[PDB]
């Protein structure tokens, strides 16, 4: 299928680009992100233009396109 | 024995996919007799964060890497000593000969250089070439007379100025894993693929400092 490049921005201004398949559950993205960042899956929430991303949302379902940005926030105060 | 006389037994075998190569044994590594003992090093954290290891391991697990992960360890120079980035040309050159000899014997799929510094030294003393515009990742040259690839990653030592935290370096461990899988024909889940990592240096340094202050 087709893929798009998404930019995931954290509160430390770190920006991580991922090539993602349009029809895949973003659970994989969130999981990949949390592990590479070294934090629990439940310690972060991922937002796409105001909408929180569910594990079973896909880029196509959310209307995401090339270069779109996903913002990540902590569920709890600084470590 | 006094610390500067100690050496660090390498961990090598045949059929390895990866051999982590540093300049020489770090002080804590030589002291404890294990590779990359933290907290002044990000190797073990990056190893888990990139998915190269199934669980979070530490230096005391180094012996299990060949068998369970196809990963081994050695260094350019066996002599322990700080300021190893500026050892003599002759010591580096001789260490390089010995290193290439071991690589030609064990034939690991990928020689992974822990930092641009060591690869620059290796290229100069082994290839006889001062590399220009050295990039991280895969290099075009193989270990002399072998099919062993050369892969360069950011130094795992916490002293690395360009990348303050483990998360600022893990990107290349992830890319190394992707390459490794490719070589072994391991099915790669192309649904998600990390292609780039950029960050704010100053906020990273400050973050690294804070976490370092938090006593567990
Ligand atoms: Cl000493
Ligand atoms: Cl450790
Ligand atoms: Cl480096
Ligand atoms: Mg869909
Ligand atoms: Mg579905
Ligand atoms: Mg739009
Ligand atoms: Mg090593
Ligand atoms: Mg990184
Ligand atoms: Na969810």
């Amino acid at each position: 299928g087709e893929y798009i490049k998404l930019k995931v921005i954290g509160q430390d201004s770190s920006e991580i680009h991922f090539k993602v398949k349009m029809t895949t559950h973003l659970k994989k993205l969130k999981e990949s992100y949390c592990q590479r960042q070294g934090v629990p899956m439940n310690s972060l929430r991922f937002l796409f233009e105001g909408q929180r991303i569910a594990d079973n949302h896909t880029p196509k379902e959310l209307g995401m396109e090339e270069e779109d940005v996903i913002e990540v926030y902590q569920e709890q105060t600084g470590g | 024995a006094e610390l500067l006389t100690k050496t660090l037994p390498d961990i090598l075998t045949f059929n390895l996919d990866i051999v982590i190569i540093g300049i020489n044994p770090g002080l804590m590594a030589a002291y404890k007799g294990h590779h990359y003992p933290g907290p002044g090093n990000h190797f073990w954290k990056c190893l888990f964060m990139s998915g190269l290891s199934e669980v979070q391991l530490n230096h005391m697990d180094d012996h299990t890497l060949p068998g369970k992960y196809g990963i081994g360890f050695t260094n350019m120079v066996e002599r322990t000593t700080p300021g190893s980035k500026d050892l003599s040309s002759k010591e580096f050159r001789e260490g390089g000969r010995i290193l290439v000899q071991k690589l030609q014997k064990y034939q690991p799929r990928i020689a992974v250089f822990n930092g641009k510094c060591i690869y620059e030294i290796f290229s100069k003393e082994v290839f006889g070439v001062k590399v220009k515009n050295l990039e991280f990742g895969l290099q075009p040259h193989k270990i002399p007379d072998t099919e062993t690839l050369c892969y360069v990653m950011p130094s795992s030592s916490a002293r690395c100025a360009q990348f303050p935290r483990a998360q600022d370096k893990v990107h290349y461990y992830i890319k190394l894993k992707d390459l490794r899988d490719q070589l072994k024909g391991i099915e790669r889940n192309m649904d998600v693929q990390e292609v780039q990592y950029t960050f704010d240096l100053q906020l990273a340094q400050e973050d690294a400092k804070k976490m370092a202050v938090k006593e567990e």
